[PDB]
Order: C-alpha cells, then sequence, then structure tokens
RNA sequence: AAGCUCCUUCGACGAGUCGAGUAGUUUGGGAAUGCUGCUCAAAAUGGGAGGUAAAUUUCUUCUAAAGCUAAAUACCGGCCA
RNA sequence: UUGACCUCGGAUCAGGUAGGAGGACCCGCUGAACUUAAGCAUAUCAAUAAGCGGAGGAAAAGAAACCAACAGGGAUUGCCCUAGUAACGGCGAGUGAAGCGGCAACAGCUCAAAUUUGAAAGCUGGCUUCGGCCCGCGUUGUAAUUUGGAGAGGAUGCUUU
C-alpha cells in the first residue's frame, strides 16, 4: 500500500522550509541531482561503473556547494595550521599508509 | 508535546570548550603562537607568556592546583580550581561527598 | 516462616539493617583465624537451602580468601579455593557445599557445611547416607561441588557444547580416530 | 603491661563497638527491654 | 502445514514461578520497611522528592544496568514516596 | 625497502592536514625567503638542535617562544608584503 | 587431518564380536531375571520433529498421563506392568492421543497379569 | 539558552543511535562510526527487545532527543536500522546491507570528525513520495545543525545518498583540493559503506496506521 | 498406613545469584562460546532461551543460582583365563 | 555468694577418621617449546607433553532455565552417518562442532521454601539379665506429609497392605 495523500500529511508535519531565496545554503546543505543516477548504472554487479556513478553523484554536489559556500562566504578549506579530532585515528591512518607502502614495493620489486 | 531539544543540567555536553579540540594530543601548537581553532573558523591564540622567575619560583614551589598538564584552551599550563581541588579531597576520603 | 522473611532480607543486602551486620561481623572475623569454626550458620536461611540441618555430624567452618588477580586471572573461583582449604583442614569430612557470607577490601569469606561420614546419625539417614560411599572422597577437589559444576560448564544447550560431559573427554572423543574391522 | 588473652579482649571490644557504633532502627529497638516489675 | 486437529491442555503448574502469592507481597513489603534503603536508593528517593525524575531514572540506569530495572526500581521507590505521605 | 619518495604513495589526511596538494611535476612551484631578524632566530634555533634539547624546562619554553616570535613576525612581513602587492 | 599425534589417540575394534555376545548374554541374563517379563518396556508412537522427517513416525520416551488416563490404565501402576510413562511429552492433537490410546488398549487385551502373592 | 545553537534561527535536533541486544561487531563498528559523525546525538546499547517499540519514545524523551536511530539485530545476522521523530513524527524500517566501516584499511580517506555534512541526494529522492519523506528523516538525522557547539568549522565530507534498484546506498567521501594545470576537486572515499532498503513506512512515532509498504522485499 | 475421585478452600518454587561495564583465558562460535577476577548490582501475571519484515517486539518453549542416581562407555595398571 | 546460657580453650578421657602406595582408564588446576607455512613472528603444535591436587571398578554426566518451529520431540551416556557441513581465520597453512535420523542401553528421585502445635512424634552415646534405663543433640527445628507437567485440606466411596 500507498497512501500517497497519507505521505504528503505526515511530510509538511515534519518539514522546515528549505527555499534557496529565504533560507541559506549554511542551514541545509542539500543538494539534489538532476539525474537519477539509475540511467548511470546500466548493470548493478558492475563495481567499477556502479562507484563511478556513486562518485560522480556526489563530484556534483561538492562543486555546487563550494560556490554556494563561497558566496555565502563560511571557510571551507581545513587551514595547514589547524589540528583537531579526525574519525579516524592517527593508528589507523598509519595502518593505512604501510598498506600502501607494501603494494607500491611489491610492483617495484616485481619490475626489479 | 513536542520535545524541546535543550541540553539538562546533568547532561555530559552541557559545557563545551570553545576550542574544538577533543582527545587530540596538545604536541602540536607548541610551535604555533596560537592553540585551536572556535566554532565560527577564527583563530584562538595563547593569552600570555610567563615570566622567567615566576617559572622558577614555580619549579622550586609548586602551586596546589599543578598537575603538570597543558591546557587544551590556552598556552598556558592548567591549573585546579579551589572548588576542584576540594571535591578531589572529598571524593578521595569519601567523608562528606555530597554536602547539606 | 521466619527463613522467608530471611531470603528477602538476605536479597537487600546493601540496606542499612544488614549493611550494618556485614560491616561489624567482617570485623569479628578478621581478627579470628583464618578457618575457624562456626558453631552455627550466620545465614541460617542460605544453609538450610543448601543442606545444613542441626544434626550431629554438620559443622560449619569460616575461610577467608584473598580476592584479586593471579594480567593472568586463576580460574579457580575464590569459592573453590576456599573449599579445597576446609577439606585439607578437616580431611575427616565431606564438603557438602559452601555460601558467601561476607566481603572487605582485601578478603572474602566464607561458610562451608560438612558432613561427617563417620557418625552414626549420618549412616542411619538415607538423605545424606549417599555422601558415606567411597565415590564422594573430596568433592571439592574434583570439581564436584555447585561452584566446580559452574566453573566445568556442566549445562545443557548448544550454549555448552564443550564442557558438558567434561572437556577433555569430549575432546579425546572429537580427536580420537575410530577404525572398523570391514572398513 | 599484662596480656589478655585474644577471645577476652574481642567479646570485650564487641562490647564497646555496639556502644558506640549508631544502629539503624531495626537492631536498636532491642536495647530498649521492659523493666523488672 | 499439515491439517490437525487442536487441543486443548491442562493448565500449567509451572506458570509464574516466581512469587504472586499475597503473602510473599506482605513479605517483600515488611522487609523493605524494616531494611531501609540502600545508599544508591537514598539517591535516587531525594531527587524523586526534589522533582528531579529525569536525573534519577538516569541514575538508577547507570547503577543497576539496564532501562527496565531503571524503570522497575524508580516505580517501586516512588511508591515508597506516596505511602509514606499516606502515613504521614 | 625502498625510499618513500620513489614510490608514488597518495597523500593521507591525518591530523595534520593534507591543505591543496600539488601535482608532481606538473607546475610544482616552491617559495623564497631571506630574512634578517627571522635568520637570526634560525642561528639561535640551530645550536639549540645541534647542542640538544635543553634539560631546563624554562629555558627550553623561552628558546621555542623566540621561534614563535621569530615565525609572528615572518608571518606579519608576509601580509605586509601581500598588501604592498595588493597596493600595487 | 594428521596434525597432531593421532597414533596415540588411535582405536581398533576388534572386539565388536566379543562385544556383540557379551550384549547377547546381557539381554540373556535380563530375561533370567524377568522370566515371563519382555526384556523391553512399552514405547508409544511418536512423530519425528522437522519437516525432514515429518512423514516418518517412531519410537518414543514414554506415554502421556492423558493417554494412560483415556486408556484406563492407571499411572502408579503403569511403571509396574511394563509401561514407560514421560511427563514431559503432551498430546496437542487427538491424533497423536488416538494413537497411542489405541496402542494401550492392544498391550491390555495382549496382557496376562498374575496376582500380586 | 541551553541549545547550544549559537545562530540566527535554530535547528534544534538531537539524535540517539541505539542496539538493540544481538548486534554484531559489524553492527556495532557502524554505529560508533555513525556516531562519530553526529556532534548533535549520543550513544545507547543493551535495549531489551522484549519491551515495547513505544518505550524507545519514553526512552528517548527522557535523554531529551526528537530522533532515533535504532539498530536492530535479528539472529544476531540480519540488521534492521529504524527512523523516526520521536513523539509524533513519522518512522521508517530498513534492512541494512553489505556493511563496510572505517576499520578496513582498504577505504583511504579521511573526514574532520564532527564537521558539518554535505548531504547528497538523488533525483528520484526529490520526485517520489515515500523516498521525500524519507529525504527529510535523514535531513533531520545527519544534519549536524548550523551553530552546534560541538560541530567542527572546516567543511570537508560529502554524504552521499543514492539509489539503484530499490535499494538506498550510502556513501561518504572526503572532499579534497588539488591545483589545477595552465582549484578542482575530488572526492576520496571514506567509511559507512552500507545499503538500506525501505522496508515500511509507518505515520506514528514507533506505531500508528501504515502508510507505505515495500512489495518486493525478499527477507533473509 | 496407602492409591484415586470431587471441590461455595488453598497452592509456599533456591541472590553478591542474574545482569551492565572491564581485564584475562578459551572456543567453530565479541546474539560476549564458555569460565575466572574486578567495579556496579536486580524482578515478581517474574525470569531464561529461541522464532518472526509481516506492524509490535504479538508468538513458541522451558524454569538457573540446592542434591542423589544403575546400564549401554573407557582401560599400556590389579586377580585370573 | 549461687546457678545458668553464650563463646573460647585444656585432657596420655571414650569412640573414630586423614596422610602413603598405585595412577592403563577417570575428575580438576597449571601449562611449554620443537614443527608447518621450502625464511618467520598471528596461527599451528595444543586447550598436548612435563608439574600439582583428587576417586572408583569404572569415573564423569544426568532427570531441561533442553532441543526445536515440527503433524513437534523429551534425563544422561556411547556407536553410525550428519561432515570436513555450519561457523572462524597472515581466508595461505589451516581449524572445526551441533540439532535432526538409525542403533546400544534405559529408571527415576531427595530437599529448602507450610504450624505436629490436640502434645520433638526424631537422633548420638554408655549401663544393662538385654527387657529397657538414664545422659546429651535438638525449637536459631530433629521425624511425618509435600517437591510446580505438582501438591495440600475437607468430603467421598471403592481399591491396597
Amino acid at each position: 500500500i500507498n497512501n500517497k495523500e497519507g505521505l504528503l500529511t505526515a511530510l509538511r508535519r515534519i518539514q522546515l522550509d528549505i527555499n534557496p531565496k529565504t533560507t541559506p545554503f549554511s542551514f541545509h546543505q542539500s543538494v539534489v541531482a538532476s539525474k537519477r543516477t539509475e540511467d548511470s548504472i546500466p548493470q548493478i554487479e558492475d563495481d567499477l561503473q556502479r562507484e563511478l556513478a556513486f562518485m560522480n553523484q556526489a563530484l556534483e554536489a561538492a562543486r555546487l556547494g563550494r560556490s554556494l559556500l563561497r558566496k555565502e562566504g563560511v571557510p571551507f578549506t581545513r587551514p595547514t595550521d589547524y589540528f583537531a579530532e579526525m574519525v579516524r585515528t592517527d593508528a589507523t591512518m598509519e595502518k593505512v599508509k604501510q598498506k600502501l607502502i607494501e603494494e607500491a614495493t611489491a610492483k617495484k620489486a616485481a619490475a626489479e | 508535546d513536542e520535545i524541546d531539544p535543550v541540553y539538562d543540567s546533568d547532561d555530559t555536553d552541557y559545557n563545551v570548550p570553545v576550542n574544538t579540540i577533543g582527545n587530540i594530543p596538545l604536541s602540536f601548537y607548541d610551535s604555533y603562537p596560537h592553540i585551536g581553532y572556535d566554532i565560527n573558523g577564527k583563530k584562538i591564540m595563547r593569552p600570555a607568556t610567563g615570566d622567567a622567575l615566576q617559572n622558577l619560583l614555580d619549579s622550586i614551589e609548586v602551586p596546589e592546583g599543578w598537575t603538570g598538564l597543558t591546557d587544551p584552551n590556552t598556552g598556558k599550563p592548567l591549573n585546579l580550581s579551589r572548588d576542584e581541588l576540594e571535591l578531589i579531597r572529598k571524593v578521595q576520603q569519601g567523608l562528606i561527598p555530597d554536602d547539606v | 516462616g521466619a527463613l522467608k522473611y530471611l531470603e528477602e532480607l538476605s536479597k537487600k543486602k546493601q540496606s542499612d539493617v544488614v549493611r550494618f551486620l556485614l560491616r561489624v561481623r567482617c570485623w569479628e572475623y578478621r581478627q579470628l583465624n583464618v578457618i575457624h569454626r562456626a558453631s552455627r550458620p550466620s545465614r541460617p536461611d542460605k544453609a538450610r537451602r543448601l543442606g545444613y540441618k542441626a544434626k550431629q555430624g554438620y559443622v560449619i567452618y569460616r575461610v577467608r580468601v584473598r580476592r584479586g588477580g593471579r594480567q593472568l586471572k586463576y580460574q579457580r573461583s575464590l569459592r573453590a579455593t576456599a573449599e579445597e582449604r576446609v577439606g585439607r583442614r578437616c580431611s575427616n569430612l565431606r564438603v557438602l557445599n559452601s555460601y558467601w557470607v561476607n566481603q572487605d577490601s582485601t578478603y572474602k569469606y566464607y561458610e562451608v557445611i560438612l558432613v561427617d561420614p563417620n557418625h552414626k546419625a549420618i549412616r542411619r539417614d538415607p538423605r545424606i547416607n549417599w555422601i558415606c560411599n567411597p565415590v564422594h572422597k573430596h568433592r571439592e577437589c574434583r570439581g564436584l561441588t555447585s561452584t566446580g559444576k559452574k566453573s566445568r560448564g556442566l549445562n545443557k544447550g548448544h550454549r555448552f557444547n564443550k564442557t558438558r560431559a567434561g572437556r577433555r573427554k569430549t575432546w579425546k572423543r572429537h580427536n580420537t580416530l575410530s577404525l572398523w574391522r570391514y572398513r | 603491661m599484662v596480656k589478655w588473652p585474644e577471645y577476652i579482649r574481642l567479646q570485650r571490644q564487641k562490647k564497646i563497638l555496639r556502644m558506640r557504633l549508631k544502629v539503624p532502627p531495626a537492631i536498636a529497638q532491642f536495647q530498649y527491654t521492659l523493666d523488672k516489675n | 502445514g499439515h491439517k490437525t486437529t487442536r487441543r486443548v491442555l491442562k493448565e500449567r503448574p509451572s506458570r509464574r514461578k516466581g512469587a504472586q502469592s499475597k503473602r510473599t507481597q506482605f513479605v517483600r513489603s515488611l522487609i523493605r520497611e524494616v531494611a531501609g534503603l540502600a545508599p544508591y536508593e537514598r539517591r535516587v528517593i531525594e531527587l524523586l522528592r526534589n522533582g528531579k525524575d529525569k536525573r534519577a531514572r538516569k541514575f538508577s540506569k547507570k547503577k543497576l544496568g539496564t532501562f527496565g530495572r531503571a524503570k522497575r526500581k524508580c516505580e517501586e521507590l516512588q511508591r515508597i514516596i506516596a505511602e509514606s505521605r499516606r502515613a504521614h | 625497502v625502498y625510499s618513500e619518495k620513489e614510490l608514488g604513495i597518495p597523500q593521507l589526511n591525518t591530523v595534520t592536514p593534507v591543505g591543496v596538494t600539488k601535482p608532481k611535476g606538473k607546475k610544482k612551484g616552491k617559495v623564497f625567503v631571506d630574512d634578517r631578524e627571522s635568520m637570526n632566530t634560525i642561528l639561535a634555533m640551530v645550536e639549540a638542535e645541534k647542542q640538544g634539547q635543553i634539560e631546563s624546562k624554562i629555558m627550553r619554553a623561552r628558546q621555542l617562544e623566540e621561534i614563535r616570535e621569530a615565525r609572528r613576525i615572518e608571518a606579519e612581513k608576509k601580509e605586509a608584503e601581500r598588501k604592498a602587492l595588493l597596493e600595487n | 587431518h594428521f596434525r597432531k599425534h593421532w597414533q596415540r589417540r588411535v582405536r581398533c575394534h576388534f572386539d565388536q564380536p566379543g562385544k556383540k555376545v557379551t550384549r547377547r548374554l546381557a539381554r540373556r541374563a535380563k530375561a533370567a531375571a524377568l522370566a515371563p517379563r519382555p526384556v523391553d518396556k512399552l514405547r508409544p508412537i511418536v512423530r519425528c520433529p522437522t519437516v525432514k522427517y515429518n512423514r516418518r513416525t517412531r519410537l518414543g520416551r514414554g506415554f502421556t498421563l492423558e493417554e494412560l488416563k483415556a486408556a484406563g490404565i492407571p499411572r502408579l501402576l503403569a511403571p509396574t506392568i511394563g509401561i514407560a510413562v514421560d511427563h514431559r511429552r503432551k498430546n496437542l492433537s487427538e491424533e497423536s492421543l488416538a494413537a497411542n490410546v489405541q496402542r494401550l488398549k492392544d498391550y491390555k487385551a495382549r496382557l496376562i497379569l498374575f496376582p500380586r502373592k | 539558552d541551553r541549545s547550544n545553537i549559537i545562530a540566527e534561527r535554530k535547528n534544534k535536533q538531537r539524535v540517539l543511535v541505539l542496539s538493540s541486544r544481538g548486534v554484531t561487531y559489524r553492527h556495532r563498528h557502524l554505529l560508533n562510526d555513525l556516531a562519530s559523525m553526529l556532534p548533535h546525538g549520543r550513544k545507547d546499547a543493551k535495549f531489551d527487545t522484549k519491551s515495547r517499540l513505544y518505550e524507545l519514545c519514553e526512552l528517548a524523551e527522557l535523554y531529551n532527543c526528537n530522533n532515533v536511530l535504532f539498530f536492530e539485530a535479528r539472529k544476531g545476522k540480519d540488521l534492521y536500522m529504524w527512523f523516526s521523530k520521536v513523539p509524533n513524527g513519522p518512522t521508517v524500517k530498513f534492512y541494512a546491507q553489505n556493511l563496510h566501516t572505517m576499520e578496513e584499511l582498504h577505504f583511504q580517506g579521511n573526514c574532520l570528525k564532527g564537521s558539518r555534512p554535505i548531504l547528497s541526494f538523488d533525483a528520484a529522492f526529490e520526485q517520489e513520495p515515500y523516498l521525500k519523506v524519507i529525504k527529510e528523516l535523514f535531513l533531520h538525522t545527519f544534519g549536524v545543525p548550523q551553530g552546534h557547539k560541538k560541530s567542527k568549522p572546516f567543511i570537508d565530507h560529502v554524504l552521499s545518498f543514492s539509489v539503484a534498484d530499490g535499494k538506498i546506498w550510502v556513501r561518504n567521501y572526503e572532499i579534497r583540493e588539488v591545483e589545477k594545470v595552465k582549484t578542482d576537486i575530488n572526492l576520496i572515499e571514506i567509511g559507512p559503506r552500507f545499503v538500506l532498503t525501505p522496508i515500511i513506512i509507518q505515520e506514528g512515532s514507533f506505531g500508528g496506521p501504515i502508510l507505505y509498504e515495500n512489495k518486493r522485499f525478499i527477507s533473509p
């Protein structure tokens, strides 16, 4: 069952006003896409084309948001002089590095 | 009734630091005059520079609130208040944990 | 029905009347011997529930055991260490069961029920004459008390697969190469 | 000076502790028994 | 699956194998009044008279361990405060 | 065992930020600075590196603050040069 | 899977005919003591549990207390006349009850009962 | 003012993340990963399954949260994600699938903890009704409001939401800027790789009558 | 002394235990697979374990923290054959 | 001054008991390393060997806080397959069960929570012609009745020693 009127009356009870003329982009930071991204993915089992489609959808969201955020004037670029908490700890960021060192040194030893 | 999403008096995140600094080690912002950034993005600087005679007197006789810890908010070392020191003593002794 | 009231009071053991009693008894038990004897159980409802009777041949002993680790942990429980120390002291008696009586920051206090297999009141009574048999020698040393049955995983279910008949017997069964005649 | 036996001291120190420590009302009502008459 | 005619069963005498007798409620209520309160229960009592129901409920969560036990203990202690002023 | 510079290892976003990463080889630039008073502090820094860390906490903090003051002076000259370039 | 010491935990079965004749002499000695009596006890017809074995019945452990009552066999006399009792099992259906009651009446018809002393 | 939102007009939003009673280490890591991206939320665990779904409403009222993100595990193998607005708002059931969290070393991306996201939604999120009320819930839950005093200032990650067959695919990427040749952007993937198939939508807070049903769901 | 039958009468069921957090050990088994230590510490139409997207935790199945008990099983030792 | 009751001790008092041996099999505690991966550390070896404690002719386990999702089964144990399956893993080496089903053998019970209260009805001693006398234990509870797929109490009428 899809009580399409019922979703509408429930939705307007929740809704906060998101209008670009009235509320700035700093409030919501949400972007809808022009394409529906189902046309971008022909086959779901195709892994590389699927991740490229999700990359490309957030690609335009990152570009469209950056233009709207620079105009409004809040900072966007993290300074080189700034350090804070990270979603992954420094220890997790280390063994990410030697995952690529042993992958790089394997292909150089394979060539050597 | 709609829930009013305010922070209660007993909540863990009732008071937050201004410095937007978590469990990051304070070895950073040592070679940098500033210490941390605030919510709006502007910069937070070290308050002042301690005197050599004051530091020598602090090394000979440490204060009551001295802990040897660098404050995540200011470049000066963090010192416990009188009420905080009394709270630690009442917790350790346990004779009166709560007043009245 | 005085013991139903004692059962509810023993459940509530951090409350004011009982914590007072547990404080003053722990001071007394500390200055007595480690493996001293009790003329009457300190918890008569727990002794009754565990099999103690006011009969000749039943004695109660109180043990203090040191608490803490052995980050290696001693797999023997503190009750199992308590039960082993009574049996090495009262070597003529059989350890029936044990129960908790007191606690401290350095020690735990247990009360152990012992049955004399050589008294005549015990051999005459068919509810306790089973402990007279020579299979039940030193039950606390073989993990045959309620503490030992707990630590050996002697329950039933998918949750206790490795230890429901003995892990060493099950490991012997699962590692045995069975070869038949007409293979 | 002289040394008392251990159980003599323990039962005497149980006197002082009972009269010094302040007792919850469940046990404190046992300190009030009846009169001779 | 298969269609079999169902039978009614005699009532299990192991149903509700706790203690729902009227006598065991007398023992539990009498012991609580004699015994008093734990130190942690005294803090929940003090918050409930002061009106800090949310702080008392959160304190019961940290002490007992599960939310349903926090509901149970705060309900029993609130009924103790209710019966205290009834005698008063 | 090979040198990390020879390996084409991507830059990771640790607690130390990546900033804006420059492409390798294609228009990689660098900076330019000589100074008079800040390079005097680089003299003060290098004997402190050569003679090792100071056991005295007061003198070690004093010599670090001098390098911090040199960086603050060098930065203030950089915004002064940026203001002069904006004027021109 | 020869990773452990398989040589010290290998069991051979040269006593398989020896255990067989020992097993037959145990059944022989059981009917020596219980001479007119049978060597086993009555077990009910029970339906195997899972959907793989729904359509096959087998011998269970003992009869329901309701199954003894419908067949007219008393519960404290049933173990003495060679009928196994199981208080854990329930009927839950009339087909399980009717099949086992009919089994108990068939046992009742074939039974020779002897008078005490 | 105890909202801890220094802003012009306030988005007073709190969420409460819960794992029920049978969550695996994979489910617990995803709950720890999501709660590291919401500074306006607090964590809870060991919720009794034998309790009632509207006692989740009592739980969040006690902790002063107007949204709940509930992790319900079946058999210790199947994850069900609940989104709701606690007093009266609608509720959505999901079935989580294909979980990948930050501890896997092949992700190679990182973002400032508590920093404000760029929520990326789909066109099909915008047109279709049942996904459109879902987009309202993710905007409230994954919002990280404006002046929140535990929110990092610099904005460096994009949360991606997309549909492929009938399922919502959630991806998280790191904003990275480089210089051009003679600043253009590129995203590097960070974490919570998981798939959400919409199961059923409730009008009530955790009860109420039933508005959307998915007649394509093949249960595990 | 005992078995039942009936009923305008009753029916007591195990706590420093369970459980929450943590450290160790162990397991095919971080619904913690079990066990131990440590901190906190329960309930009474209760509690434990399962099933189920099926619309709210609906239903199924048992009753932990007391105890005994032959046979089928093992056996390079003991009395023999 | 006398006499309890409670607790703690002495006695070359009476009556008993434990140590040690054995340890093939059994129950616990504690606990390696060599080896393998053509190097090696996770792992494996191995919850093994060595070390300690404790029984019997067997030991142990055992009458569900069980398995199940069925038309349900029904204490424990062992064999056959389940099955090299599920599950876990430098996913390499590897590790590795269980329910069901077919058999072997089958057996069930004792307490605590009750007021015998119109009668401690129970039990250890040691003195005896032995037939029955005292002493003590015990009401802070020894017998009888009862142990939750129950049970008690009245009534009821048959059936049992």
